[PDB]
């Protein structure tokens, strides 16, 4: 869930013209994409007792939820988006322009910067839930956790940037 | 990963034939094996790579009392695999019997095809329920196949054999081949024949003819079940990522069926969404309440009205899901396949899970019961009584059901906190 | 364009004036109101065509001039925390979520989502704010969709008015309808028709005056073909609408207001009224009917 | 908002499908359903919207002994609708009995549709007095609407009969319905046949034929009071709007109607306007006055002149109203309809309150008082014996509607300031 750098090999008359940060950047999109990865297989490798089905619907759900924003809604829709702008780029200058008018609206949408303190650690809370559940095969203390954590999130998704209630249905 | 379909019983053959050749079809692949040369996607989805530009299908092909195989024999799309597995009464006690002594064989000829695969993911069934010859025969192999691999997935198609009425023994076998279905079965995808028979006299005016365009309807169904994992997209692009939303506890694990056109012979996503909501386009036949729906889209892609579509089915309120839980339909975008001609180029496919089954089952309990009751429908060979001298094992099958139709019930209640 | 066609003629006419030894207003006038006709007609020919004016009117006047009734009652119905003080740090976003809303369930789902609700208690508060092609449009301006705005506060008022009265009228659904009691505190002189008279014929009158002016501004742009003579036709369209409407603080709106007020108060009774008797609404009502009779009068001293 | 329509008898369902017919030819859908590609207006205002430019019409047809009902199911107008709630003596007291025990299902369909329907304002029946099935069966199922539904408007169009005569149960069959007409009613529109009968051997020479011209006026008239709903007006787009005005107390609730052309085989505003007061273009047959009119006009629209007509309809003094009451003619314009070719493209229709009808009721009252003094014309069945053993219900009703015949006498008078 942490570490993994990778990199790849661009000729010079291309590395001149993407940035190094560039690669930063798509290294930090690729962590965020990683833990989405880790709470959903996670939640697909399981197959009284019989509570902790309710406690695989009220969880597989959520997570398959925020997945289908965050991918679709951002990392599909600007990327799409992107093609689309570069096919019309005309000058050497507008291409890098418009390239890094991508990365930074990309890095606002799923929130890369500026408020990782006040939104983020709700994402963060909710995974270890994702750790719990995977370990039990006690329960209502994760449920316990799971509802007070839930409110906390929602209380904070409350406030309007002006896109965020494309998730408030949750 | 890799899937091995194995097919059994005339009419499992039957889609198995035919889902192949539809997938020849819809790859840019000869139907001898050779892969065009004018031709991005995945054509290793299902298929053993030999040279001669040939995806050899990974297919078993089973057979008993062999009828229609001989048909599915001479053709050519025999050329395409066939590694050599042919292999040869109509009660399930028949097809079950004659299981029991050939097992290893059949098991031999799986486990050639499974050292041969490299990677590996599920084993879909081609099944017909109350076949004759495939019922039994079907449970015994799919009783065979957990028992060996408590590793791996199991999907069944399988048809629910109603139109409206003589074998008298149906109920019977479809009681016990459910048995076999409700606790040897990872995954069940149901149809109705007599829905497709509705929709079939919808498009047309036939009768007779009927079977064919019924093979018409389940190859478009079992293609849209797989353009996902043919196709390259992002999720569900394995069984277990499309299988884990759908089931949310293994007795609820049966599935429905969603084709938006109904004549097969501009309009926005939300109108197939809002359709495929309804019980008129769904090719399955108190109040009832979806415990969970995923859609799958191919066509054409408005990138934004896709999240506005969403709010309008919200607000539309057509569809009030379960109570004790956070039941939603959700939503997946697949590329509309290439290398075939295509009329409606906007297609929809539902799963999901519904209560409305459990009135069908009761149907056949309540006939199940009746004939039971009567005494005369049982039909009396020598493969019933060296199976089972008092009988009881179809007692227990009900037994067994009847708390499935109790669970059912209960989960149809607000209130399934509880157990039972 | 045309103007760049002919720009060496108007420049040879200055040059020809230049070069006589005599200079007069008179003919240098001429030069100026030639190019002024053919500049100004150029405009109005792109405006109409290619920036549609003559259908935007239509739809201007349909969801401001509230020339369609239907979203703009059910609106009402279903904004209820109008009734309420607004601490408008919530209300705000609230109206123009509340307002996409109920337009989605049926009747213009997805066209024309530009327009914005605005707040200008709750019920003095509801502007409107819409946005229109700036470049290809000129005419339209921050003072015109100001006078605009006033005329859609009034005409929201009459509209409002009027739901109450026929909501008010559930005696027919409820009470009188397996129902009989007795008289005395059950009738009230049934006054209750005869504000609606008072009400439903200023409506009336309003139609006439909507529909007329409507039809005489799409009369007007048809003939005047150059667009400093349009701002003319819809400065003097505006400024009838005001007058007619009553708009204009006179004698007469005051006690239009009067009358506005009491309506409201006699509606906000029988509302939270419940099953019928006096509950000391009889003191209420005694007020009511010797101010309504009074208020009445004054509109009968200017009848000559 | 959105209004569920409701037939029953015999020529209560013949009107239910010529409506809904020419309101498929007044909007441009097909007869099957499908809306028009060559196609500003709305068709929602009474249709359930299905996907296939399917706005299916949300009617409910009844039918008691069906004769009729069987011609009007083989049509190409029965694939516009029909939700499959076809469902099975000329007495009130058959209707009445036979409705008496089957009122659940049909009250379920009902239902049915009520929880399908969003968005209601009202319920319209399709009623005909005297005929026979329709006759107990309308007034129970009344009834039933009422005591269910105390949030719900209704409205009824009704035939009066009257052909000059053989039936002799008619008064008793006409009192007991309206009995149920005055305190189970919201709203009723009242047409006289042997007004429509004048009017039909006026605009021809007919005398065998007279039902489906009746049909045409008919049609005319109900798509004419709908027209302001229909098509986006400005006031009245609800029925209760249009209803609140005419009714000033809920005894006087009867209306009266109008169409300008007396053969349908520039003229300004106040023509129409002061001929629509004139009772030989009224298609409804001391001194009376009206209580309160309001007119409707479809067609061409002269901005000033409807002002100049108003100020001239007041000094031409025909028609003085109700002495104690502020009671106007009041003026309603809407749009022409489009998607049909049409005569007459002026058109214009009145909603009234008249004293004049009284008469009619006090015929009705005395030819009863006649029959039931004489004694031989009440035909001693087991319905009325078994419904009542000593007949005094009809002597109550009786009772009531002398007491309404007194209090419109009452409010005829230009003192009804005090009760009765």
């Amino acid at each position: 869930l942490d570490g993994l750098t990778l990199s790849y090999k661009v000729p010079w008359p291309v590395d001149i013209v993407i940035s190094l940060e560039c690669q930063k950047i798509y290294n930090q999109v690729f962590l965020l994409l990683l833990q989405i990865k880790w709470a959903k297989y996670s939640l697909d490798v399981l197959l009284q007792i019989h509570r902790m089905f309710l406690l695989r619907v009220k969880l597989m759900h959520f997570v398959n939820s925020l997945h289908n924003y965050i991918m679709t809604r951002i990392l599909h829709s600007t990327g799409l988006e992107f093609q689309h702008q570069v096919e019309e780029a005309k000058d050497l200058d507008q291409l890098i322009k418009i390239h890094y008018r991508y990365l930074s609206t990309i890095h606002d949408r799923c929130l890369l910067r500026e408020k990782v303190s006040f939104v983020k650690e709700a994402i963060m809370k909710v995974l270890n839930l994702a750790l719990m559940f995977a370990d039990g095969w006690s329960i209502e203390k994760m449920e316990s956790d799971f509802k007070n954590c839930h409110m906390f999130l929602v209380t904070i998704l409350n406030k309007a940037f002006p896109h965020l209630e494309s998730l408030a249905l949750s | 990963r890799e899937i091995i379909t194995l097919q059994l019983g005339q009419c499992g053959n039957q889609i198995g034939f035919e889902f192949w050749k539809q997938l020849c079809a819809e790859h840019g692949i000869s139907p001898e094996g050779i892969v065009e040369e004018f031709a991005t996607d995945r054509k290793d989805v299902f298929f053993y790579q030999a040279d001669d530009e040939h995806y050899i299908p990974r297919a078993v092909l089973l057979d008993l009392e062999p009828r229609v195989i001989h048909s599915i024999l001479n053709s050519p799309y025999a050329k395409l695999y066939n590694p050599e597995n042919i292999y040869l009464g109509n009660n399930w006690a028949s097809g079950f019997s004659q299981g029991e002594k050939i097992h290893e064989d059949i098991f031999d000829i799986i486990d050639r095809e499974a050292d041969g695969s490299d990677s590996l993911e599920g084993f879909v069934l081609c099944h017909s329920i109350a076949g004759g010859t495939g019922s039994g025969l079907g449970s015994y192999l799919l009783e065979r196949l957990n028992d060996r691999y408590p590793k791996k997935l199991v999907q069944t198609y399988s048809v629910f054999p109603n139109q409206d009425e003589d074998v008298v023994v149906q109920p019977y076998n479809s009681l016990l081949t459910l048995k076999r279905l409700t606790q040897n079965a990872d995954c069940v995808v149901v149809l109705d024949n007599t829905a497709l028979n509705r929709i079939a006299t919808d498009r047309l005016h036939i009768q007779n003819p009927s079977f064919s365009q019924i093979n018409q309807l389940v190859s478009t169904i079992m293609s849209a079940s797989t353009t996902t994992l043919r196709y390259p997209g992002y999720m569900n692009n394995d069984l277990i990522g499309l299988i884990a939303s759908l089931i949310p506890t293994p007795r609820l694990h049966f599935l429905m069926t969603g084709y938006t056109p109904l004549t097969t012979d501009k309009t926005t996503v939300l109108d197939v969404m809002r359709r495929l909501l309804q019980p008129k386009n769904v090719m399955v036949s108190t109040n009832h309440c979806y415990i969970a729906i995923l859609n799958i889209i191919q066509g054409e892609v408005d990138p934004t009205q896709v999240h506005k579509s969403l709010q309008r089915i919200r607000e539309r309120k057509l569809a009030n899901f379960i109570p004790w839980g956070p039941a939603s339909i959700q939503v997946a975008l697949s590329r509309k396949s290439p290398y075939l001609p295509s009329a409606h180029r906007v297609s929809g496919l539902m799963m999901a899970n519904h209560t409305s089954i459990s009135s069908l089952f009761e149907r056949t309990c309540r006939q199940y019961d009746k004939l039971r009751k009567r005494e005369a429908f049982l039909e009396q060979f020598r493969k019933e009584d060296m199976f089972k001298d008092n009988f009881d094992e179809m007692d227990t099958s009900r037994e067994i059901v009847q708390q499935l139709i109790d669970e059912y019930h209960a989960a149809t209640r607000p209130d399934y906190i509880s157990w039972g | 364009s045309i103007l760049k066609n002919q720009e060496d003629t108007f420049a040879a006419e200055l040059h020809r004036l230049k070069q006589q030894p005599l200079f007069s207003l008179v003919d240098f006038e001429q030069v100026v109101d030639r190019i002024r006709s053919t500049v100004a007609e150029h405009l109005w020919k792109l405006m109409v065509e290619e920036s549609d004016l003559l259908g935007q009117l239509k739809i201007i006047k349909d969801f401001y001039l509230l020339g369609r009734g239907e979203l703009f009652q059910a609106f009402i119905d279903t904004a209820q925390h109008m009734l309420k003080t607004p601490p408008t740090a919530v209300t705000e976003h609230d109206v123009n979520v509340a307002f996409q809303q109920s337009a989605h369930k049926v009747l213009l789902d997805d066209d024309n989502l530009l327009p914005l609700l605005h707040l200008t208690s709750g019920w003095a508060a509801l502007g409107l704010s819409y946005k229109v092609q700036w470049p290809l449009h000129i005419l339209f301006t921050p003072a015109v969709l100001e006078k605009y705005n006033v005329v859609f506060k009034y005409l929201l008022s009459v509209r409002r008015v009027q739901a109450e009265l026929q909501h008010c009228w559930a005696l027919q659904m409820q009470r009188k309808h397996l129902k009989s009691n007795q008289t005395d505190a059950i009738k009230w002189r049934l006054r209750n028709h005869m504000a609606f008279l008072v009400d439903n014929l200023q409506y009336y009158l309003q139609v006439d005056v909507l529909e007329s002016q409507f039809s005489q501004l799409l009369h007007q742009i048809n003939s005047t073909r150059d667009f400093e003579s349009i701002r003319l036709a819809h400065d003097h369209f505006l400024s009838n609408l005001l007058a007619q409407s009553f708009i204009l603080l006179k004698p007469v709106f005051h006690c239009l207001n009067e009358i506005l007020d009491l309506c409201h108060s006699f509606c906000s009774l029988v509302s939270q009224n419940l099953g019928p008797l006096d509950e000391r609404g009889a003191a209420q009502l005694s007020i009511l009917v010797k101010g309504f009779s009074r208020q009445s009068s004054l509109l009968f001293k200017i009848l000559s």
